[PDB]
């Protein structure tokens, strides 16, 4: 109710919005959220990523139900990351 | 003589790579088999003067090995199904008594060799355990003559031997697969001292070479009596029309050099069935590929609608049956194929259970695998229960020895888990 | 260009070390007629110009192979069309059933093989492709558990990925991740910067999920 109340500017906010379940190191599951660069985020809307998000997804689920799902997940972040690192550049 | 046991010990020893690399010779020798000619009789080398001279003794050599295989082989897996057929037998009398009691006739077919083998001395050869005779006339002798089953039962080197056995172990030997592949192996390498070219036939071994064409076999085999069907459905149809063909339609199956001149047509119902047996069980283009027509002529719908059964009910039917026969089953044994590394990355092969479960610690169900269920550590807890002496036996280690020996083997977990059972 | 054809590639031989036997296989079932046929069978293997003039029949070991390499690894038609016959003759019962070897091992019994190791293989990984997109819209990809749970509330599974685990902000905290300082890092954040900087990564979900866990 009082979020209804206060619901009334929060939408502008949503694509700077992260947000994500991490089990963390105390068994339980927070919900907490971040913050998301926008600089970044549209440099992630076309190139090879959403391709290779496609990729990469095929990547894994090519050999997904291994629980290096976390782990092969890794390096795409680490990867796309310096995708932006080139993406920047241009 | 030992040296020339501990060099079988080496042939032994070796037994895999002599037999890949003997293929690979039988390989190259029918490689360069592509080469003799008659002039009659005459052989065409190319280039080397020593290519055949060199076979002159590569097929012995390849013999050799052959000669050489098969000793080792007696070295090898021999003493090993012996006593698997040892433990089979000893076991069965163990807890079923079948010569006591269900005995074999030419029925149960296995038996009728075994039959006598029990009453040799020398039975229990290599069992480990070799005093179990004994141990049946301790149990099933009470239901008769204590001593009637043991009426059923209980250089130097030529004359002891001990002999009754030994026909039935080379009747065993007989039993095997793998004796008659390699006997025949070696007899068609006896034939290379005859003819090099009836030689060849040893690349079949390449049928063995490896796992994937003993897969194609195997695709084959498993069900020829679906076969049966097959063939003679195939028999069936081409009398079917055959006679037919030698009824109505006789005038159209010259084979005549064009122009008129007498011909092989039909001729003999016999060469007819042979003549679609030649051609239309193959056709491919069909039996109207060179039957004579149009025609053009009387009952002319009729053969071309007969024309038209055969490219359905054969051309079509048959064959593709055949086909999807075969090749369902190359997917189904090799669907088995991987279904065993599925099953063992999924259903624990021992708790069963499913890998699921245990996933729940990450990497986890590997560790409820070889970490601690593992599987050859059931073995190797074996071994290491027939070393120790039963004073030292652990009592759980010993009421499990007990249970070897009364082997119900139900110790193994209904799959329930200690850590799965507590927490 | 693009996965359709890379697809086609892909059948040909991430499933071809089956393959090898094959062709070898067939080499297999073409050395042995022939030598055969080079035996008791030389005097069907004419192609001379119908009348009686000298020809290449056989005429070497190596020639009669790579013939029937030639026609009787494609046949369609079969050996049988291009062998010289009836005949009519000696061993005439043989060579048909040789003909018949010729047939049913390999018109059939091979080149079927040969066919359905590929297409399958074809069927394989194309299977996958959907199988990634039913993955993708069944089990979770991130906490997995399955939809099905989170089907519960309705079009609720794509809230669970696309709003909740999304699973593409994964990347985007690292970088929120990186461009902080460790000054200004939460402590939350942190141990999860350092369990990057330790890359155990167990603090993805087990699959257990935060309203999941409790309501
Ligand atoms: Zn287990
Ligand atoms: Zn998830």
């Amino acid at each position: 109710n009082f979020l209804e109340l206060a619901e009334s500017i929060l939408e502008y906010f949503r694509p700077y919005l992260g947000r994500i379940e991490i089990m963390g190191a105390s068994r339980r599951i927070e919900r907490i959220y971040f913050e998301i660069s926008e600089t970044n985020r549209a440099q992630w809307e076309m190139p090879q990523v959403k391709e290779s998000k496609r990729q990469f997804i095929f990547d894994v689920v090519n050999e997904g139900g291994e629980a290096e799902k976390m782990e092969l997940f890794v390096s795409f972040c680490e990867d796309t990351i310096f995708e932006m690192q080139i993406a920047a550049q241009i | 003589e030992v040296q020339r046991v501990k060099f079988l010990n080496y042939l032994s020893r070796n037994f895999y790579t002599l037999r890949f690399l003997a293929l690979f010779l039988a390989f190259a020798i029918n490689f360069i088999l592509l080469f003799y000619k008659v002039s009659v009789y005459y052989f065409l080398e190319e280039s080397t003067g020593y290519m055949e001279p060199a076979l002159w003794c590569l097929s012995l050599l390849h013999t050799l090995v052959a000669f050489l295989c098969i000793i080792g082989y007696n070295c090898l897996k021999v003493p090993l199904v012996i006593f698997k057929r040892e433990k089979e037998l000893a076991r069965k009398l163990e807890f079923d008594g079948l010569y006591i009691t269900e005995q074999p006739g030419d029925d149960d077919v296995k038996g009728q060799w075994d039959r006598l083998v029990l009453n040799t001395p020398s039975f229990p050869s290599n069992y480990w355990d070799k005093f179990v005779k004994r141990k049946v006339l301790d149990k099933h002798g009470d239901i008769f003559g204590r001593e009637r089953i043991a009426e059923l039962l209980g250089l130097t080197w030529l004359m002891s031997i001990d002999v009754k056995y030994q026909i039935w172990k080379f009747g065993v030997i007989f039993t095997d697969n793998s004796f008659l592949y390699l006997g025949w192996y070696m007899v068609m390498s006896l034939l290379g001292h005859y003819n090099n070219f009836f030689f060849a036939a040893h690349l079949l071994d390449i049928a063995m070479g490896v796992k994937t064409l003993r897969t194609i076999l195997s695709s084959v085999t498993h069900n020829g009596k679906q076969l049966v069907m097959t063939v003679g459905l195939l028999a069936v149809v081409v009398y079917l029309y055959t006679v037919v063909a030698f009824n109505f339609f006789r005038k159209f199956y010259n084979k005549s050099e064009d122009e008129d001149e007498p011909d092989m047509k039909c001729d003999d119902m016999m060469t007819c069935y042979l003549f679609h047996m030649y051609v239309g069980v193959r056709a491919g283009g069909g039996i109207g590929d060179e039957i004579e027509d149009p025609a053009g002529d009387e009952y002319e719908l009729y053969r071309v609608v007969f024309d038209i059964t055969f490219f359905f009910f054969v051309i079509v039917i048959l064959l593709a049956i055949i086909q999807g026969l075969i090749i369902d089953a190359f997917g189904e044994l090799r669907d088995q194929q991987e279904q065993v590394k599925e099953d063992m990355e999924t259903k624990c092969f021992i708790c069963g259970i499913g890998s699921d479960y245990f996933d729940t610690t990450p990497h986890g169900f590997e560790t409820h695998t070889l970490e601690e269920h593992n599987l050859a550590n059931y073995m190797f807890f074996l071994m290491y229960l027939i070393n120790k002496d039963e004073t030292e036996h652990t009592g759980q280690e010993s009421y499990v020895w007990k249970m070897y020996q009364e082997r119900c083997w139900d110790f193994f977990p209904a799959g329930d888990c200690f850590r799965k059972q507590y927490e």
